[PDB]
RNA sequence: UGGUUGGCGUAGCAAAGAUCUAACGGAACGUUGGAUACUGGAGCGGGGAAGGAUUUCGUGCCAACGGCACUCGUACACGAGUUGU
RNA sequence: GUUGGUUUUACCCUACUUAGCUGGAAAUUGCGAGAAAAAAAAAAUUUUUUAAAAUUUUUUUUUUUUUUACUUGGUACGAAAAAAA
RNA sequence: GGUAUCGUGAGGGUAGUACGAGGUACUCCCAUGCCGUGCCUCUGGUUUCUGGAGUUUGUCGAACGGCAAGUGCUCCGACGCUAUCGCACGGUGGUUAGCCAGUCCCAAGACCAGAUGCCCA
RNA sequence: CACGUCCCUCUCCAAACGAGAGAACAUGCAUGGGCUGGCAUGAGCGCGUGGGGCCCCGAGGCGCUGAACCUUGAGGCCUCAUGCUGGGACU
């Protein structure tokens, strides 16, 4: 006898019914806090590693640089476009209603369509003309009265700005809409944060901050109808085995006289929703145009960019704000991953640690990439024939 | 003859192909799609299904037939693209627009009103199975018959 | 023709917002501007039919991307199916024709030895009503070549 | 820290040690909590029950202890520096961990030398 | 940035793997290699001098 | 004993590497050219015994048969054909 | 005691494992009517404000088009004019 | 009534575990093992990018370029996949370790008079 | 018939097939370039075992030459540059 192969609380292992990785539960509201947003949609870019000086009493690495992998997650600001209130009921939370923003970016209204550009594009057209009228202004006014009254939960309906993402590979132009809960103070305080913020952008740096952790939720990378050996980790059978090796030899017994829900079976692996915890935020990163010397740490002064030399493979440059957080993040490159405020206690000696990066890595992913910089590669090879066949042309002109 | 007499002999064209040597089950599927359709949209469905642009919704004679996305049109997941059966159907619909034309009727107002692929007497052939056995192979040719009134 | 007229209003949908935005950007270091680098406001396809239904395009077909990890002894036959699929997109023809010049080239290194690229000399012809004849365009090097419709 | 397991039971690592043992045959790894089919596996710094398979007969047929001081199976430092050896040899040692040799042959690993205060001293080098 | 034992490529903190030969140099017990190509090229005991992409090659030329 | 059935348009038709092209044909696979491979002389070569006995050949045909298809066939029909001191 | 000694079939049903589709609240019907809804409206239970004057006309407000603050191409408020309530 | 979007969450699943060292004999630390959930920056493995090179016999009259050897063979080899062979992570509350709730996973045949967008010939 | 959905078509974070995600004139696709990598110095002409009668034959070597080629394709990057640009079903 050995332990069971696989966690039964991650089950059924079925395809997620979404891809945007929506938060399942927001961290519990704390009135003592000032109001804030609790999550932020971001696009996985790729990974690198960083050097860091761990300064953790105990261990053999205190005061010693350690190479942590990091995931880079491009994070163009989300736009709030509507508030949502929930009222508690004996049967469970009910939306009171939502107040949509007076205006909606097309990328958002793209979301209500399968073919926006061959549509009449009438989405939020009556709201636009009605929220304008005093009749619809008083109606919007009444919804907020209902929030301030009957609500227990205020939530912004934010979305991603894919227009601003300018990624060439994330093909979506429908915005990634999602309610983002406002934990904070009294419901009027949450309404007020909610409505002042009701058509504004929301950068991650406001929601998060460095060294703080974030729970991540994104659908994990899809593997199709995976077999039982890859899906559950069961031992494959000895070579001599007949019908085939890669099987659970015994999927049941005489009784109960049927396969139980607990025996492992071939089927969908990957592309499951996951909430992974306590991912330290090694740096929030401002957009490359605004703060070009990303990845230029105090100890590595060369002006530099968070994106590797070949760009991120399959993704390309991170043109925007980026969250850089320790370790792996579930989901393939360029998937949209919601990442919430931590729901764990976060009073751990580790979790509270400030993270001063000593060296973001920027070598090519693609090959081994022994250069941190496109300038430095040229500084190795120096001029070569592509230039001499270039330099000569310039002289002739 | 025809299972159902046309409502108005002068206004309808009949067509038929006995002992059609296409599978009954595929032709059963292929002709039933057409049963209410206007002849031009039925000429069309076949020209399109002959291009793998649309599918014939297999319905009764599904079996462990494969899922397609072109079957959404028909309300179900299974669908299929007979070619031998789609061509015989066009070739029987040519037969009726010809029959419809001679009656002075206009083929492009004409509507399919009755399609009925009966299964025909079957042709024997032989397997040669494992340990010295000889099980049957049998084609299942269909009798397809139809008529198409034009509205008055 | 309401859609053609409606599409012209749809072109104005951008030109209305686009015209207003250009003036504001002119009023206000590597930041994107209308004159910075191409035109920021216009869509990618704003730059652009019934071309004479009789032309002779000449374009490189990068086969190797189109045959990567294909079964080796199926490479040539599908190099040829793909050169037709490649060219059917341009000529919009259901009736492409691969002349001996191009069949031999796809094949001259045998089934699996299919050349990395090919400079086809496709030509639509009037008369399967429109048909294309896909010739080879032998060349010492594919570098710096580009599709040249004529 | 973590050192990717290198020398499963049944392995014959060399004796780097001064002693007349020529090579060790790992028998089991001390501190090995076992999963079912998994073979116990010594890695760098690990104490190991080992019988000398070749060398002075006096050592030859009893189970002995031996820490692993180098390892062909490469491992990753927390420093992010994956590293490995030409060979993977251990040294004979007491259950206490005092080494019975008088001087180790080749280089000793950094995390051999840090777990074993005596091994570190006799080590010609640390790596 | 240690530089490779063979090609003398710059080898940054996350990259390459070290290798400790039994026949250590004392001075250089651990021999960094940027790449498997550099290590195999060393197991052949090729001198870096004749392999053109290495720096020791380019330096003499 | 005959017929019919569900399973089921399913299980399969996955051994021996392979076809591609144009032109023509045709109501729509063959034919030719080219290309490409294969057999690889203990051959998918050229002749014989046994055995088969018209399968030969031409024209036509393709209803049935050639487990897909055939415009083609060892199939079908018709006409031919085997020469000795 | 010794030695040598064919391990066949799921393509059915259910279980299960993933994967889809579609109905359905008199669980497909009845029209057989039950809401964890509210019981002139909104803002600070009561008070004040929101078309008017003789169906049409006039006035006011809001939105769209043209000529600073937001991540920085594209949307907001600026203005002015037109349309709708 | 369509279509679409955001959610609700009854119900069901459910997981973390162990060892050691430190520190002072609880707290508090710090590593590891196992388990589990991922991920692929690095490192290893994997090559049908038959990528690039080398190379053997046959072959293309030869060089070049190939080609055949069912991927000829050897070297290096990106993408990708993957390894406790790399790496990240594994949270609470309430009741009597259990147990229940939560977090976590599926979640309206739990038919959600929840919200919402659009059109309602 | 509206809104719209779907198919066909294109893309892939999806994928046995359905489903999914997206696109829907869009740097969308296509080539090309630049880059990031890979390999490792192409073709071609211009020191050397000896050999043949100052040249010729000569493996190898040198020089141009980190060259040549390959680099997104089951789907690296860059807008950098040019090229090419709806029908059907349903209610
Ligand atoms: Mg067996
Ligand atoms: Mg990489
Ligand atoms: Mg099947
Ligand atoms: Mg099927
Ligand atoms: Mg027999
Ligand atoms: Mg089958
Ligand atoms: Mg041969
Ligand atoms: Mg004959
Ligand atoms: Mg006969
Ligand atoms: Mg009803
Ligand atoms: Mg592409």
């Amino acid at each position: 006898e050995h332990p069971r192969h696989g966690h039964l609380g991650f089950l059924p292992r079925k395809r997620s019914r979404q891809i945007r990785g929506r938060v399942r539960s927001f961290p519990k509201d704390d009135p003592s806090q000032k109001p804030h947003l609790t999550s932020f949609m971001v696009f996985k870019a790729g990974m690198t590693h960083i050097v860091r000086d761990v300064d953790r009493p105990g261990s053999k690495v205190n005061k010693k640089e350690v190479v942590e992998p990091v995931t880079i997650l491009e994070a163009p600001p989300m736009v709030v476009v509507g508030i949502v209130g929930y009222r508690q009921t004996p049967v469970g939370h009910k939306t009171i209603g939502t107040v949509w923003a007076h205006h909606t970016s097309v990328e958002f209204r793209r979301r209500f369509y399968k073919n926006w550009k061959q549509s009449a594009q009438l989405a939020f057209t009556k709201r636009k003309q009605f929220a304008r009228t005093t009749e619809g202004r008083l109606a919007e006014a009444r919804t907020l009265k209902a929030f301030a009254k009957k609500a227990d939960i205020i939530r912004v309906v934010a979305h991603t700005q894919l227009r601003k993402l300018r990624n060439n590979r994330v093909g979506v132009k429908k915005a990634h809409v999602s309610e983002i809960q406002i934990n904070g103070g009294t419901i009027a305080e949450k309404i007020e944060l909610a409505k002042s913020l009701l058509e504004k952008e929301v950068r991650i740096d406001s929601i998060f901050q460095q060294s703080e952790t974030c729970d991540v939720c994104a659908v994990t990378k899809g593997h199709g109808f995976t077999g039982v050996v890859k899906r559950w980790g069961v031992a494959c059978l000895p070579r001599k085995t007949h019908r085939g090796l890669r099987k659970v030899a015994c999927i049941g017994a005489w009784h109960p006289a049927r396969v139980m829900y607990t025996v492992a079976r071939a089927g969908q692996h990957g592309y499951h929703h996951r909430t992974h915890l306590n991912k330290k935020i090694y740096q929030l990163g401002r957009a490359v145009s605004m703060e070009p010397n990303q990845a230029t740490t105090t100890y590595d002064l060369t002006a530099k960019s968070i994106t590797p030399m070949g760009g991120f493979v399959g993704y390309g440059t991170v043109r925007n704000d980026y969250i850089m957080l320790k370790g792996s993040v579930a989901g393939p490159r360029r998937r949209v991953i919601t990442l919430r405020r931590p729901m764990a206690p976060q009073t751990s000696r580790k979790l509270t640690e400030q993270i001063t990066l000593k060296f973001i890595d920027t070598s090519s992913k693609i090959g081994h990439g022994r250069f941190q910089t496109k300038k430095e590669k040229s500084q190795w090879f120096g001029p070569l024939k592509k230039d001499r066949i270039r330099r000569e042309e310039r002289l002739r002109k | 003859h025809y299972s159902r007499k046309p409502q108005v002999s002068s206004k309808s064209a009949k067509a038929k192909v006995s002992d059609l040597r296409c599978h009954f089950k595929n032709t059963f599927e292929t002709a039933n799609v057409i049963n209410g359709m206007p002849l031009r949209k039925a000429q069309q469905l076949y020209r399109q299904v002959l291009a793998k642009t649309r599918c014939i919704p297999f319905k009764r004679y599904n079996g462990k037939i494969g899922r397609t996305a072109q079957a959404k049109e028909w309300g179900q997941t299974k669908g299929r693209w007979p070619r031998k059966s789609v061509v015989a159907m066009l070739s029987l619909l040519k037969n009726a627009e010809a029959n419809a034309i001679e009656k002075g009727l206009d083929p492009n107002k004409m509507v399919i009103k009755h399609v009925q692929v009966d299964q025909a007497a079957r042709m024997r052939r032989r397997t040669y199975r494992a340990h010295g056995r000889i099980t049957p192979y049998m084609c299942s040719p269909c009798h397809v018959q139809l008529f198409m009134t034009q509205p008055q | 023709a309401l859609l053609d007229a409606r599409k012209k209003a749809i072109a104005s949908r951008k030109a209305r917002d686009d015209r207003r935005w250009k003036r504001v950007l002119a009023k206000m270091n590597t930041a994107e501007h209308s004159r910075v680098r191409g035109i920021t406001r216009a869509a990618l396809r704003k730059r652009t039919g019934r071309k004479p239904d009789n032309i002779t395009m000449e374009a490189t077909i990068h086969l190797s991307k189109l045959l990567k990890r294909k079964t080796f002894h199926k490479r040539a036959p599908i190099a040829i199916k793909r050169i037709k699929a490649f060219v059917a997109r341009l000529m919009k023809t259901k009736d492409n024709r691969i002349d001996a010049s191009l069949n031999t080239y796809v094949w001259h290194k045998g089934v699996k030895g299919v050349p990395g690229r090919v400079r086809v000399h496709v030509e639509r012809k009037s008369e399967k009503h429109f048909y294309t004849v896909i010739s080879n365009v032998p060349v010492a090097s594919f570098k710096n070549l580009t599709t040249k419709v004529t | 820290f973590r050192v990717s397991l290198a020398l499963p039971v049944g392995a014959v690592v060399n004796c780097a040690d001064n002693t007349g043992a020529k090579n060790l045959y790992i028998i089991s790894v001390k501190g090995y909590h076992g999963r079912l089919n998994r073979l116990p596996a010594a890695a760098l710094g690990d104490i190991v029950m080992a019988s000398v398979k070749k060398g002075k007969p006096e050592l030859r047929r009893k189970v002995l202890n031996a820490v692993i001081i180098r390892q062909r199976k490469s491992w990753r430092r927390k420093d992010g520096t994956v590293i490995y050896f030409e060979d993977n040899a251990g040294v004979i040692v007491n259950p206490k961990g005092e080494m019975k040799g008088s001087g180790i042959a080749g280089p000793v690993a950094k995390e051999a030398a840090d777990l074993w205060p005596k091994i570190s001293s006799h080590a010609p080098a640390i790596v | 940035t240690i530089d490779c034992e063979f090609s003398h490529f710059a080898v940054h903190p996350g990259h390459g793997r070290r290798y400790v030969p039994f026949a250590f140099l004392s001075t250089k017990p651990v021999l960094t290699f940027a790449r498997p190509k550099c290590f195999a090229m060393y197991m052949r005991k090729k001198n870096p001098r004749f392999v053109p992409w290495t720096r020791t090659y380019r330096r003499i030329n």
